[PDB]
Formats: structure tokens, C-alpha cells, sequence
């Protein structure tokens, strides 16, 4: 059982089995002197909360809060990536795949929001 | 068909910059680094080795070296802020020779006291380096060097300058990547990566031309330089064998405290006991010049069959032309000309104690960060003091000649104060982890 | 597609389709000088997190976290508003309605809490 | 209806009826002077957010976010406690029960993450 | 079978330390406590009674008392930071007897002014306790006591020392447990617990040997001590009936302001109207003896049939050998020798006004927290001042005798400044609530 971030080199398929270890370490003297070290510590604690909330709020609006893995209604556009489904989940790693969707990451996020928002209104709000 | 899926807690990262906080084995007497207010370090820090991972490193473009420099400067000013300011010391000083050996001067001068309506006449020795004549003639009326640019702040005698280790940690959601490749030069793709939440014990040992108490090389003498061929870039070399160096201050000074004002006093070297003795440092000649041969041959790999030559510092300020350090209370300035004085030819082989002696100078007024003004007065430590250090690195500089000869000259260059930190932080880099990831799959089955 | 807060004047039925844009903007130099501007920025960043958490925690206890629209078990009371279901959703706007339920907003929140806990208590806890 | 933390002495079974009041009080002048009182208030506000997030993030990874009560897939090991179900839920209080699981609390938390993450991977990730 | 389930919002807690913030009925003139920046208190604070709950309390090991002590000291220094520093007052003073009654001294001395190239000769009275002779000869010469250790900071006349109540609150996710047990001595298992988000109105009143304006016992005189049998531990006793104490400063001084520097002035007493009168305090003898007899018999329960004997405080500093307090602007120091002077037998019964008189001394330079230096100069309040206080507690100390006698002496000891806060915070304790709970059940049906 690898530690924190120990499965970074493993393939995409095998690296997703330990997502809990990386998700757990996202937020881990009562008095504060507000000195050189105190000021930096205060900024670090505040920055850490914002980093977690900035990443957690997206899952909430996307309808996947409290779930490590979830599927959305947005279909996969082949233009983003035309690579087979075997090599991606059995040969490639997360780092190599990150440098291929970064261009379309912002667009994918917006597509998921409008898809989830529209589906929510279509299902709920009977009248 | 295929549907897009989002994964949380994905193991990916990117280069970034963040406010790193300090962690230390907290345990009490205070120190200039103010580690008492630092976070306590864990007893068993977690370190993980990354398999199949290879990451690019660049210690020259690193941000931790720049961030640490500001923190050290900020801590230095914070420690001196509550101490007394030596504003009334700026007065005419009448000095005479002490009863070479002219390094000291028995000066006398008028001074104030707690009673604003009364004054007092006192006397105290002063190093010639921290004294400047007011006028060319009169052989008196000497003035403290810093007096016409800023008023120095006397260091609080209760705080010490012990360079205790401090660990730099990253906030949550960030990690520090460590390169474990053997003989890594600090630049390129590391073939052995590792991760750790906090760096090892970093000792802020301020030194020039010679790294003291630093980390030792693992198996071979490593050399680092952004552009080895460039003559304007400093060259950092790490040794494998720690060259022990001893220093001593045989002058037995007598501390005397004079109250300059209400609730504050000025502590000055009072009187000498015995006889005047020159401060110096020792180092084994066999163990010292032996490493030069190893360093010389290693440098030869980057410049063909050319011969390596070591010469003394070119010239300039005393802080850059001498090996500066501190024996826990007294700042020394030793001449290294006795070390970087030799020539090595391809065949040259080094083949008893015969310890080398390095004369040294001592100063009370100093500018640690080379900043205009903001000087500091170091109080004298009573009695004789001795301190041993481990020489593990050297800051070399190559002359800007045509280099078309069959030899090459190297000079111990002071470089920049940031180079001292870069010699230890080269094995680290801060990266921001992005737990959110996207990937497709044939979901909804 | 109107920008942030662009559907304020639109009717209730038409303004519920763009809730995602307003929900996304609720949380949108690393060093800090702690000066006049730095102090204000630090307070602003901390205040923003508290404002979001103060509003997000209510949905958690109510059992609606991770969702934009949700229906509770508390039945509607005509005393709060006797208007028909057509005029409110097809004619009135959110701003005009906000000045009608404010008197009963706090009471409705408490009713939803006890209603959710009782349902949780009744469904789960088999013994 | 007892006030905040009023059901501390009641039995475990009866204390679960008022979880909402305790969960609500976890996060309940705009300018800041940064003085002696201001510095303490700033630390208190930041400390409160971390306390809630540190406790809330655990429910998210465990898959129980937005739910006051939830059942995990980890079976109850008799080694932790061999007491019957009636005595614990109808005779013992939460305070007394807290001093019996404390030793196995950390182990139970770790087992829940892997139990939920494994099930999450087995259900989703069709290929 | 059974499955493990997690419950959120469970009612459990544990002892913990946290940064408590202030809360006050804010409503304006400033005060030394800087309550204007404090959070406004709620109009209807919530309090809940815990049924079937019994919690352990320890007022001696409580963290609130230690935390409050630092806050009071921090606020004290914060208020004095923007005020003028009396650095030029350290000068030779020529004094003569005012025109016992030698408590004052009409002193004269040189002083600077706004114009740096000009000086002025001024005069002002000074209490003998605030003056120290110079050279131990030439009675004319005199120096301010604090001058050789620190420069006292003059208190801003615009801020008052009124001890308005302040409520200590815990951050979200924490609570304060209050023990409602009748006659609780402060230690042991409380049989009547309650919870509240904020403590009651705590008045930061500073007093020695006698608690003023403090809480009162509900039904019986309570006694508190970590080890009653130990003679090295202070004994705190709370009264049931408040003993009103009157005080007055009959001297009618005239405030005169002299500009010591540009934009700053020093305040002192110019002259006196009428004859010199000694400051004192009054207290009913009938309502005082009584308290003792009740205190004496109560103390007898912890020492068998031994007779209780109260004696005046032992020697030492003036701050610990006298009852110190402040009538909203002037620091008093009264003898108390007239209150702890009596012997009570196992049958002794106390059985008209006959008010007792306590002579008092007044000082301007004081060290409230007994810290070296960091003194403050209290400006004189014009006109006559009077202030009444409610005596509700006493600080007693038992002599370290063999204890084999048929009696025992009790001395009013000043103890520590933290004892004043402990007398009011004994009914509170901070705990951390852990809403995450775990318990099994036959779920998944
Ligand atoms: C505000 O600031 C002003 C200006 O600084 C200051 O005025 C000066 O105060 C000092 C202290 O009081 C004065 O000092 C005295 O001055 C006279 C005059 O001295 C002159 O003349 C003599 C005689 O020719 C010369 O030797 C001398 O050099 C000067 O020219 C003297 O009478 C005083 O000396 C006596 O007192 C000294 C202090 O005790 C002794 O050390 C000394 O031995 C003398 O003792 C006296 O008593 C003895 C008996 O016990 C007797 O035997 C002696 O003969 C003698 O009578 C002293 O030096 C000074 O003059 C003032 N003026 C000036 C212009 O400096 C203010 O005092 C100050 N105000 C306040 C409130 O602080
Ligand atoms: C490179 O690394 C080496 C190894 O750490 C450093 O060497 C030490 O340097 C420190 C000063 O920085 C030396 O400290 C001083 O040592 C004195 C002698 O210690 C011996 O004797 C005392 C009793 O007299 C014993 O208690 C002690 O255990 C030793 O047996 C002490 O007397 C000094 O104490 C005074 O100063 C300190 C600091 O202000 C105060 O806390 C004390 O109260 C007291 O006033 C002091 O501890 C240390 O001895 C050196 N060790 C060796 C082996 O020589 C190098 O300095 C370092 N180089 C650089 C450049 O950083
Ligand atoms: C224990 O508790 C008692 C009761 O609170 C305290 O007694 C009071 O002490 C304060 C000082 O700490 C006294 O305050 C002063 O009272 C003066 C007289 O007040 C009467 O007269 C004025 C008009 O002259 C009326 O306005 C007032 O209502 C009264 O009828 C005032 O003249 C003083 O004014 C100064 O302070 C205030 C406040 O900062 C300023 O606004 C003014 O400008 C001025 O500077 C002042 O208010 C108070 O009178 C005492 N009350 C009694 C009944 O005696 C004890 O001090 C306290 N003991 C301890 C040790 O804490
Ligand atoms: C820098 O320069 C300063 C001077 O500018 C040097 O300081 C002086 O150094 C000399 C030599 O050390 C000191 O004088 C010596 O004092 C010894 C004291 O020993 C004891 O006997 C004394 C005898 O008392 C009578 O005589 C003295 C004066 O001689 C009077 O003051 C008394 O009132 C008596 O009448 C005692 O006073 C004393 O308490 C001892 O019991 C003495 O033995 C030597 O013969 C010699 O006189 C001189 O005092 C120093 N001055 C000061 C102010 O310190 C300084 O050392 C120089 N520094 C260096 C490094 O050279
Ligand atoms: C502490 O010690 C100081 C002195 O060291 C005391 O201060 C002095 O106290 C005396 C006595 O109170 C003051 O002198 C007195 O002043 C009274 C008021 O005088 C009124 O008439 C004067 C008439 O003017 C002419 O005469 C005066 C005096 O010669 C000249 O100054 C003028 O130029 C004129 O020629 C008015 O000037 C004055 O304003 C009044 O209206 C007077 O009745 C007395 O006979 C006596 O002279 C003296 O002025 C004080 N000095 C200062 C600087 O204040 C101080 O009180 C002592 N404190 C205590 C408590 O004892
Ligand atoms: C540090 O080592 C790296 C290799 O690990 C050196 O990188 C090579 O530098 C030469 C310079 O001409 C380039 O041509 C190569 O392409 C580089 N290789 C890689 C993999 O980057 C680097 O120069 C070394 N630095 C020094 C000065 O020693
Ligand atoms: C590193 O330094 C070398 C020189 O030591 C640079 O290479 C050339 O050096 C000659 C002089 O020897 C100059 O006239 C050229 O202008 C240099 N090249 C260029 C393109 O400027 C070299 O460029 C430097 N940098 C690197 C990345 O090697
Ligand atoms: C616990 O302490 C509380 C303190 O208020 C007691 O409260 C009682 O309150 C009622 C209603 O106001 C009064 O009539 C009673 O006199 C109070 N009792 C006492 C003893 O003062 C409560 O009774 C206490 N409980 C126990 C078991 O002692
Ligand atoms: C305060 O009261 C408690 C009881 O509420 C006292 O605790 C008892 O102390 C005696 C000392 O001999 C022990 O034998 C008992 O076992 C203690 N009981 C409990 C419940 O702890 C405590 O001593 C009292 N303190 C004072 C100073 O009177
Ligand atoms: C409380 O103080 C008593 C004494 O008043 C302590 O009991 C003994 O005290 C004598 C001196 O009177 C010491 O020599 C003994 O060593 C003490 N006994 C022990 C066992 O240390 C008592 O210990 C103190 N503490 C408590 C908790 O009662
Ligand atoms: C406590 O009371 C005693 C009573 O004797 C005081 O002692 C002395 O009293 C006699 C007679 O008045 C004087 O001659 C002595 O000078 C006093 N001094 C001492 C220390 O014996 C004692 O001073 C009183 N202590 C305090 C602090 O008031
Ligand atoms: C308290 O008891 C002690 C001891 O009995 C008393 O002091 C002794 O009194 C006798 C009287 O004859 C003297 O002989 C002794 O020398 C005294 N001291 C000692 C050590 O025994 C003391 O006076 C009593 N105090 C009061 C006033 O009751
Ligand atoms: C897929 O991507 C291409 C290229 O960007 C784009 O033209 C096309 O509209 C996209 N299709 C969908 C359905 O989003
Ligand atoms: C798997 O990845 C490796 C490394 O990039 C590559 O050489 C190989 O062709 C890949 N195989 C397939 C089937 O895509
Ligand atoms: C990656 O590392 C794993 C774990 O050791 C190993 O099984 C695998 O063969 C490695 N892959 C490559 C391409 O080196
Ligand atoms: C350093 O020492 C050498 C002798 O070892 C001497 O020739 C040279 O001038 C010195 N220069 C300095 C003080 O740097
Ligand atoms: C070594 O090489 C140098 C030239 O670099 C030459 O002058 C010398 O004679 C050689 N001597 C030996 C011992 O090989
Ligand atoms: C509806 O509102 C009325 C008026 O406030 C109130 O009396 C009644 O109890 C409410 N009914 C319910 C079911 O809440
Ligand atoms: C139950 O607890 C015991 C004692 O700690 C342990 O040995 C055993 O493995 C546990 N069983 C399971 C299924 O976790
Ligand atoms: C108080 O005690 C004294 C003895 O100290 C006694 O003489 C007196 O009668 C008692 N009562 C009164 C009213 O003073
Ligand atoms: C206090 O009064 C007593 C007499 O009762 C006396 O002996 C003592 O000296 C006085 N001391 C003080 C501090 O007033």
C-alpha cells in the first residue's frame, strides 16, 4: 500500500484505486504571535482552505459532492482525444494525460455545468 | 458511446509558488532565528519514493531559494527591532595604541547617562576596522565607520546566533518533490524522484567562499553551475570528505557594561588580559590540498586536458575578499590566500600535521545582507572562544580570460548570499497538486 | 446566456435556469504584506469563505448538499402566501417575492431541519 | 426540545433525535482593527472554519456528506466491543461509549475509507 | 449481523485549549481595556442545563486563567503604546518640605520644551514613595525611582481605567461548561453542570489581599485551595455578605500641564488647596468582625478544634504588604493591619458605627504586573475623589509552623495576580465538541 502520492507513476487504471490517500491529505500552538513565522502560517492555513473549497465547490455544482468517482451526461468528444480506451486505462498515466486535455479542460467544465443544471430543472420543478 | 468522468484526488501536480512555513524540533533560551514561534516538527516525517516517475529540476530558477532569503532577512530585522539603538555612540573618539599588533585601539569618549542633566567619560577598545578617522591629521577624533550612514542597533545579549536547523514545509494541497539520483548536478531530468511534506534540517549558516556545516556529497565531488562555460556565473562544488577546520579567539576580553540611557546599556570590550594574540584558524594540509587534487581533476572533465590553478580572491570589500563566518557570537574574517594557492597539472599528485594557518580579523559593526545602513553592533563575548566547523563546499569563480592557454585560474568568489541556501535546496522543488482530473469511460452500462 | 446576475429582473420560471452562473461566482501575489491593502484583502478572503460555508452548511443539514434544487417534506402553508402557483412562477420575480417570505424565512428553516432529522431517524437506525 | 448540547446526559437512542441543534451551532463590526481582541477574533474565526472542514471532509470521502446518519459496509468487529445492542442504545450514553471505542477509533476510520473507495471503484468504472 | 455507523453532531466533548475572544455590551470615551474594539455581546445569552450530567472541574489547572492574564497584560501595553514617553523626566530634582505630613515633597527641576534651543525651570509636588535620594547625602538632590531601570510611559489622560465587565466567549465548535453545584469549592466532580457560549460579566478589577466588586457566595462562605494542608498554597475565601468599603483622597490638588516637547506635555500636581490630609478608607467594624467569626469558624472545620488567629501581612514589597486597588484614576495602597488583628477561640462570639480606619499611601510610578521596567506614570486626578467598593473575597496564607500548637496564624498574602481571575473563572471550563461519533447497529435491512 503506497503512501501519499505514491501511485503517480502507475498507469491511469491502477492509479485510481488509491484516490482516497491523496484526497485525505488535502487538509493535513493554538496561540499566534503574528510574527514572521506566524504571518506565513496564517497565510498557509487560509490558502489551504481556499484551495480545498475552490476544488470542492466545483463538485457540488457538478452534482458529484461526496463522491470520488462520478459520471456525467456530457458525451466524450473525439476531437479532444482520439486515443483508444485500452491504452488509456492500461498503458498511459495521469501525468501524460494531463498535458493533453488542459486545452479543453475549461470548456469541458462549462459543458458539465450546463448539462447538470439543465437536467436538474428538467427532472425537478414539476411546475 | 463514451461519457466524460471526473476523478477527485488524482495524482498530478504542477510548478507553483507558495508561502512555506517553518517546522523545527521545538524544546528556553531564545535565538535570532526565533524558532520558539515556529511549528513543532513531527517525530517521524513521512517520505515516499515515486516509482516510474522522472521529474525535471532547476535549482537556479527555484523559488524556495528566493523565498528563504526574504525570510532570513525578515527574521534578522525582527530580532533586532526590540534591542537598544546605539544612537548616542556617534561621537568623537580619542584613541591611542594599546599597551602586527595594532589591530586594537584604546579609545575614550564622552557619553550620556540615565540622568539627562549629567554626562560621563568612558573608555573601551575598538577594532581598527570599525574605526574611521574624521580628518586626515590630528591622529585622533576617530569616528565609528557606520556613523555617517545609519545608527547600528546593538544585538540583544540574551539571544544567540546558533544556526539551529529549520525545516521548510508546504501548506496542505502542496508537496515538495525530492530528487534521489546519485550525483545529481541540480539541473535536468531526475531519474530517481521522491516526495516529502517537509525538507530536511536546513541550518542557516551564513558563510562566504566556504560552506560550513553543510550537507556532504553522497559518493562523488559534485559541481554545479548554470553555465559552466560562462565566466560570470558562480561555480558551486560539494565535497565528499568533511574538511575539519578549527578557529580560536585567544584574546581574553573583559566585558564592561555602561548605562547609556534610562534602562539601557552599551556593552564594550573592556580590557585585555595577558597579551595580544592574533586570531587564526587551522586546517590539515594533507587533508586540505588532497581534496584540491580531487576537485582539480573533476574540474578538468569540463575543460579538456587544461591544468587547473587556484589563486586568492581578486580584491574588493572585506566581506567578499575573506572567508566570513561566526563562532556563535563573534564574526570572523579570515584570509584564504593560504588555501587557494597552488597549480595542478594532469599528472600532478598530492602524494604529519603541517596544519595551515589563516590569519583572521574581527569586526563589531557589520552589514550581513550588504544593505545600505541597517548595520548591527555585535557585543563582545567574554573569555576565549573556540569553534570547529565542517567544510563541505566551496564557491569558485573562473577568470574572464581568453581561456586559449593550457591552464585556467579559479578564484574563491563570494557570489551572492542566496548561493548558500541554493547549495542545500537544490534537492527540492515545490509543486501544486490538482486533485481534480478528467478522463472518459464507457459509463452508464 | 446572460452573465453573472443577469437574470435578476426575469420572472421566477425564467431565472431558475441560470442558477449555476450565480452559484459559481460565490468564491471567485501569494505573499502578504499585512499592510492597509493586505489587511483588507485578508479579511475579504476570510469573509468570503465564511459567507459560503454559512450558506452551504444549511443545505447539508437539510439534506440538499450537492444539489441546486431540492424538495423537502414540509408542506406549504397558505398563511405565508395565498397566491396561485401560476403568477408566482410565470409573473412574479425573485426580488418581489423576497419581501414576502422574509417574515417566515427563519420559521421555515427550523421546520425543514426537524422534518429532515425525523425522516432520517425513521428511515435509518433499524434498531 | 432541549437547547444546544442539552441531550448530553440522555441515552444514545434518545440523543440522536436532536443531532440538528448540535450540528447547526458548529458555525454560529465588518472592519478589523487587528488589535489584541481583533487578532484573537481572527484566529477564532479561522480556527472554527478549519474545525468544521476537518470534520466535514471525513464525511465526504466516506460518502456520507449531507447526511446526519449513514451506514457503512465495514462490519462491526466484536473485539472493539462485545456489549449487546439493547444496553448501548437504551442504557448507555454517548460520553460513556466514547471512552470505549477511542482506542479503535483511528483504525475504524481507516477501514471505512478503503471499504467505500473499493465499492466506489467496483460500482463505477465500467471499463 | 451488525454494521458500523457514523453519527454527525453527537453530544460529546473533551478538554482543550483555544483562543477565547471578548464580548461586551458595547455602547464614546475610551478605556485602557479597549473594549470599543470588542465584539458586541448578545442581548439574551443562551444558557442550557445539562440533565443527568456530572463533570469534573479543576480551577487550578484551568487554562482560562492563564490565557486571561496574557490578554490583560497585552491590552495594558497596547493602551500605553501611543502615549507620550517620559524620557526627559530623568533629571536631578531639588526638593523641600511642603508648606505624619511629610508624604509630599515640593520638587523643582530643569526641563526642555518645544524649542530645542531653550529650556525651562518648573516645579511640582511628588510623593515620597516615588522619589529616591541621590548619593545618600545632600538631601536636596532627589531622583525618580524608576529612572535607573526604565523610562515610564505617561498614561493618556483621555483613557480611563474603569473596569467594565467583559464576557469571554469560545469560538464556534467549542463550549464553556458551568458548574451550578451549591457551595462548590472549585475542585472535584460537579453534580450540577450547565453550558453557556459566553461567561458572565467579568470585571478585570486589580486588587491585592482583598477582592473588590467580585462575585458573592450564594449561601455559605466558600473556601478554595489546591492543598488546604499545604502552607505554600494561597487560600481563597468568598463571602456571602458584601462588606462595603469607603475610600477618599481629601487632598485637593491643581493639575498643571507643562509642554516637555513638540506636541506633548507632562501632567503633575501644581499646588494644594487647604491643609494636608491623609488618605484613608472606612469599613464598619460590626459588619467586619462578623465576617471574620464566620470565616474563622468555617476555617476551623479543616483544622480540628484549633483556634484561628489572623495577623497583619508579613514584610516585603509595598504592592504585596498593602491592599492595592484603584478608585478610577488613582492607585491606592492601604495598610490592612487593622482588619487582620484578632484571635478567635472555639466559642469566641463577636456579639453603633465604630468604623475602622485604614491609612493609605498613593504612588504615581507603578508596576501593575511586577515586571522589570515597563512602568507607567499615573497622572493626577484634579479635585477630591471618592469610590466605594464591595469586598467579596480575601486572599489568606497560613504560616509554615510546626502545626502542633493549639492555634494557627493566617496572613493576608498577595499571592499572584492570576489569583484575582481564578476567583471568578473557577465556575468555568472550556471543552472541545467532537460531533463525529461512531456506534453499531443492525443496518442494511
Ligand atoms: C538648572 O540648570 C542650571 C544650569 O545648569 C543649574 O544652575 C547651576 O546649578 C548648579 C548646581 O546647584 C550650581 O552649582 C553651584 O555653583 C556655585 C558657583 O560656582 C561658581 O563659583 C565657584 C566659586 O568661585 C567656582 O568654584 C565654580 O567653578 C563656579 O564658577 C557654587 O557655590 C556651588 O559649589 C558648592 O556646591 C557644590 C554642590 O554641592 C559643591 O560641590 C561645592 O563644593 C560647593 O559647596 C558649597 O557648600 C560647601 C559647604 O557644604 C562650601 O564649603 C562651599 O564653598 C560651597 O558653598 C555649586 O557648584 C551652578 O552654579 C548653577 N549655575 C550655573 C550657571 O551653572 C540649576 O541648578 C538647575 N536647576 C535645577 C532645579 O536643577
Ligand atoms: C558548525 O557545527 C559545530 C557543531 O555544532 C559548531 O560548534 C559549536 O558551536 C557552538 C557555538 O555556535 C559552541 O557552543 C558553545 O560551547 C561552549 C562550550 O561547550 C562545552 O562546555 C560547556 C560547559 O562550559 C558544556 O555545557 C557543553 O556541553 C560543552 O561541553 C559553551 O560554553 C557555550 O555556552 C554559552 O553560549 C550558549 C549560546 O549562546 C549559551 O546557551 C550558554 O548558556 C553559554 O552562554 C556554547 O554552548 C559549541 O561548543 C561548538 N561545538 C564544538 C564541538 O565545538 C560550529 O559553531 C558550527 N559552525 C558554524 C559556522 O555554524
Ligand atoms: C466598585 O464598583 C463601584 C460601583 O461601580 C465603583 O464606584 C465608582 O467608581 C467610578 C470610578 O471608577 C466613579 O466614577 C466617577 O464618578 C464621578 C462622580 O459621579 C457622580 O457625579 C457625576 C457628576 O459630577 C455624575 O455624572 C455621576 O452620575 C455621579 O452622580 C464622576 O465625576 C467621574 O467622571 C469622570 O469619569 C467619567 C467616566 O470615564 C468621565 O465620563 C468624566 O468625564 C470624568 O472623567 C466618574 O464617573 C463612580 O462615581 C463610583 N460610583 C460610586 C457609587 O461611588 C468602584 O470604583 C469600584 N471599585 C473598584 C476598585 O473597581
Ligand atoms: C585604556 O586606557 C585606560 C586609561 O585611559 C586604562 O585604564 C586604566 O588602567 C590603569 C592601569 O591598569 C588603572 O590604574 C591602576 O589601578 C590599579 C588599582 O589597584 C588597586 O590600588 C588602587 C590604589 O588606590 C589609590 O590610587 C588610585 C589611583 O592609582 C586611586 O584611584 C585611589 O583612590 C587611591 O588613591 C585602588 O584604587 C584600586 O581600587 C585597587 O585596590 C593600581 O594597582 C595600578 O597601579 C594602577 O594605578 C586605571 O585605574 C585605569 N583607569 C580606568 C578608568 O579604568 C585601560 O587599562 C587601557 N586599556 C588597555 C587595554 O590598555
Ligand atoms: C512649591 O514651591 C514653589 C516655589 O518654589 C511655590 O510657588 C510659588 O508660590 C508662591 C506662594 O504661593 C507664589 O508667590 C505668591 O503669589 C501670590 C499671588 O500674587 C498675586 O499678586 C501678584 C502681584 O504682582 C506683582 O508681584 C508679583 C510677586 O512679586 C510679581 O511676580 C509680579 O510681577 C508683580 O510685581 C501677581 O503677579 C500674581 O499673579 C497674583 O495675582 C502672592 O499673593 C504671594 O504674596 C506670593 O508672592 C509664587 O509665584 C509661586 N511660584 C510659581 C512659579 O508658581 C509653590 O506654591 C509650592 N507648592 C506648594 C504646594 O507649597
Ligand atoms: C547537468 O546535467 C545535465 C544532464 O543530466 C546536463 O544537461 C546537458 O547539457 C548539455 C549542454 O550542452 C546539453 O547539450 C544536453 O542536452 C543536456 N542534457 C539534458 C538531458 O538536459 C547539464 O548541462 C549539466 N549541468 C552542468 C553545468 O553540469
Ligand atoms: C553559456 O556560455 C557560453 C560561453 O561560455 C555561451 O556560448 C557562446 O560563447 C561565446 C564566447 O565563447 C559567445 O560569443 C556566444 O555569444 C555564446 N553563445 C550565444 C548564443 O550567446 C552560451 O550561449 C551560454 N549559454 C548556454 C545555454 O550555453
Ligand atoms: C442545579 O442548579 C440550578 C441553579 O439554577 C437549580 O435551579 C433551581 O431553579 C429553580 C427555578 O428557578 C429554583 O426554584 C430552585 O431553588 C433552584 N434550586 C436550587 C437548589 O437553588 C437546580 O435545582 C439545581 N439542581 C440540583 C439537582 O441541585
Ligand atoms: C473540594 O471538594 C472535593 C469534593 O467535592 C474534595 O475532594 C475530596 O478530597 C478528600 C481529601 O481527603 C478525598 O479523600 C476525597 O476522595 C475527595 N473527593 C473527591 C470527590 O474528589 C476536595 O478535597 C475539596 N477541596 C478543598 C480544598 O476543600
Ligand atoms: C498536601 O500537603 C500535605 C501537607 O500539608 C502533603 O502531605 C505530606 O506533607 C508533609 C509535610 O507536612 C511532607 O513531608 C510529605 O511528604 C507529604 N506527603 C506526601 C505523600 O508527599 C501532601 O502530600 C500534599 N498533597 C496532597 C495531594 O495531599
Ligand atoms: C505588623 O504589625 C507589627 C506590630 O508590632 C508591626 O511591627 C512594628 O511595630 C512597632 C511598634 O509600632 C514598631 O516599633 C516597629 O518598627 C514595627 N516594625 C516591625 C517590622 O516590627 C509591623 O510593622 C506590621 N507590619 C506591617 C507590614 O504593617
Ligand atoms: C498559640 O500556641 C502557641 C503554642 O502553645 C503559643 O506559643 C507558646 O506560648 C507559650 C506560653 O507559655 C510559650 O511558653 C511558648 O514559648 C510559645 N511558643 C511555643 C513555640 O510554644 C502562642 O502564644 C499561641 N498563640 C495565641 C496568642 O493563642
Ligand atoms: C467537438 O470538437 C470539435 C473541435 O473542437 C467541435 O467543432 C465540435 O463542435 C465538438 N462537438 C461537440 C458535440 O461539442
Ligand atoms: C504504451 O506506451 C509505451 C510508452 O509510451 C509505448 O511505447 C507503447 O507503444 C504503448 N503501447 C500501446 C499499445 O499504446
Ligand atoms: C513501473 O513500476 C512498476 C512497479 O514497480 C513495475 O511493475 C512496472 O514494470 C514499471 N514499468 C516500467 C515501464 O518501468
Ligand atoms: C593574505 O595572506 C597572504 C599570505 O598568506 C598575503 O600575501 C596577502 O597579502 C594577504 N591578503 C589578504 C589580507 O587578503
Ligand atoms: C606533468 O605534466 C606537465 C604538463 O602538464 C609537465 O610539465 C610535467 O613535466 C609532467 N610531469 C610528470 C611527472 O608527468
Ligand atoms: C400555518 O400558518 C398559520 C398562521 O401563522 C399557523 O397558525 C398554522 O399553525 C400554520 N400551519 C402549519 C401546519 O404550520
Ligand atoms: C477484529 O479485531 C481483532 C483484535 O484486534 C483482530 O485480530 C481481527 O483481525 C479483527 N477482525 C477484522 C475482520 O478486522
Ligand atoms: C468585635 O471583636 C472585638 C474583639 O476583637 C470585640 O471586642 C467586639 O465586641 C466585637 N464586636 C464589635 C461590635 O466590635
Ligand atoms: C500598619 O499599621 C501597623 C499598626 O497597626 C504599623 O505597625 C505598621 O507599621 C503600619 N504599616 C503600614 C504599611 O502602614
Amino acid at each position: 500500500r503506497r503512501g501519499f502520492l505514491g501511485a503517480a507513476g502507475s498507469t491511469m487504471g491502477a492509479a485510481s484505486i488509491t484516490l482516497t490517500v491523496q484526497a485525505r491529505q488535502l487538509l493535513s500552538q493554538h496561540l499566534l504571535k503574528l510574527g514572521v513565522w506566524g504571518i506565513k502560517q496564517l497565510q498557509a492555513r487560509v490558502l489551504a482552505v481556499e484551495r480545498y473549497l475552490r476544488d470542492q465547490q466545483l463538485l457540488g455544482i457538478w452534482g458529484c459532492s461526496g463522491k470520488l468517482i462520478c459520471c456525467t451526461n456530457v458525451p466524450w468528444n473525439s476531437s479532444w482525444s482520439n486515443k483508444s480506451l485500452d491504452e488509456i486505462w492500461n498503458n498511459m498515466t495521469w501525468l501524460q494525460w494531463d498535458k493533453e486535455i488542459g486545452n479543453y479542460t475549461q470548456l469541458i467544465y462549462r459543458l458539465i455545468e450546463e448539462s447538470q443544471n439543465q437536467q436538474e430543472k428538467n427532472e425537478k420543478e414539476l411546475l | 458511446n463514451l461519457w466524460v468522468t471526473v476523478y477527485y484526488g488524482v495524482p498530478v501536480w504542477r510548478d507553483a509558488e507558495t508561502t512555506l512555513f517553518c517546522a523545527s524540533d521545538a524544546k528556553e533560551k531564545h535565538n535570532v532565528w526565533a524558532t520558539h514561534a515556529c511549528v513543532p516538527t513531527d517525530p517521524n516525517p513521512q517520505e515516499i519514493h515515486l516509482d516510474n516517475v522522472t521529474e525535471k529540476f532547476n535549482m537556479w530558477k527555484n523559488n524556495m531559494v528566493e523565498q528563504m532569503h526574504t525570510d532570513i532577512i525578515s527574521l534578522w530585522d525582527q530580532s533586532l527591532k526590540p534591542c537598544v539603538k546605539l544612537t548616542p555612540l556617534c561621537v568623537t573618539l580619542h584613541c591611542t595604541n594599546v599597551t602586527d599588533r595594532e589591530e586594537l585601539k584604546n579609545c575614550s569618549f564622552n557619553m550620556t547617562t540615565e540622568l539627562r542633566d549629567k554626562r560621563q567619560k568612558v573608555y573601551s577598545l575598538f577594532y581598527r576596522l570599525d574605526i574611521v578617522p574624521i580628518n586626515e591629521n590630528q591622529g585622533s577624533e576617530y569616528r565609528l565607520i557606520n556613523c555617517n550612514t545609519s545608527a547600528c542597533t546593538q544585538a540583544c545579549p540574551k539571544v544567540s546566533f546558533e544556526p539551529i536547523p529549520i525545516h521548510y514545509c508546504a501548506p496542505a494541497g502542496f508537496a515538495i518533490l525530492k530528487c534521489k539520483d546519485e550525483g545529481f548536478n541540480g539541473t535536468g531530468l531526475c531519474k530517481n524522484v521522491s516526495t516529502v511534506q517537509c525538507t530536511h534540517g536546513i541550518k542557516p549558516v551564513v558563510s562566504t567562499q566556504l560552506l560550513l556545516n553543510g550537507s556532504l556529497a553522497e559518493k562523488n565531488i559534485t559541481i554545479r553551475s548554470e553555465n559552466i562555460t560562462n565566466n560570470a556565473k558562480i561555480i558551486i562544488v560539494q565535497l565528499v570528505q568533511p574538511v575539519t577546520i578549527k578557529c580560536i579567539r585567544p584574546n581574553n576580553y573583559t566585558r564592561k557594561s555602561i548605562r547609556i540611557g534610562p534602562g539601557q546599556a552599551f556593552y564594550a570590550m573592556g580590557d585585555i588580559i595577558g597579551d595580544i594574540r592574533q586570531a587564526h584558524c587551522n586546517v590539515s594540509r594533507s587533508r586540505w590540498n588532497k581534496t584540491l587534487q580531487e576537485v582539480a581533476e573533476k574540474l578538468r572533465t569540463y575543460f579538456g586536458n587544461k591544468t587547473i590553478i587556484f589563486a586568492n580572491s581578486s580584491g574588493g570589500d572585506l566581506e567578499i575578499t575573506t572567508h566570513s563566518f561566526n563562532c556563535g557570537g563573534e564574526f570572523f574574517y579570515c584570509n584564504t590566500s593560504g588555501l587557494f594557492n597552488s597549480t595542478w597539472y594532469v599528472n600532478s599528485t598530492w602524494n604529519s600535521n603541517d596544519t595551515i594557518t589563516l590569519p583572521c580579523r574581527i569586526k563589531q559593526i557589520i552589514n550581513m545582507w550588504q544593505r545600505a545602513g541597517q548595520c548591527m553592533y555585535a557585543p563582545p563575548i567574554p573569555g576565549v572562544i573556540k569553534c570547529e566547523s565542517n567544510i563541505t563546499g566551496l564557491l569558485l569563480t573562473r577568470d574572464g580570460g581568453k581561456d586559449n592557454n593550457v591552464n585556467e585560474t579559479f578564484r574563491p568568489g563570494g557570489g551572492d548570499m542566496r548561493d548558500n541556501w541554493r547549495s542545500e535546496l537544490y534537492k527540492y522543488k515545490v509543486v501544486e497538486i490538482e486533485p481534480l482530473g478528467v478522463a472518459p469511460t464507457r459509463c452508464k452500462r
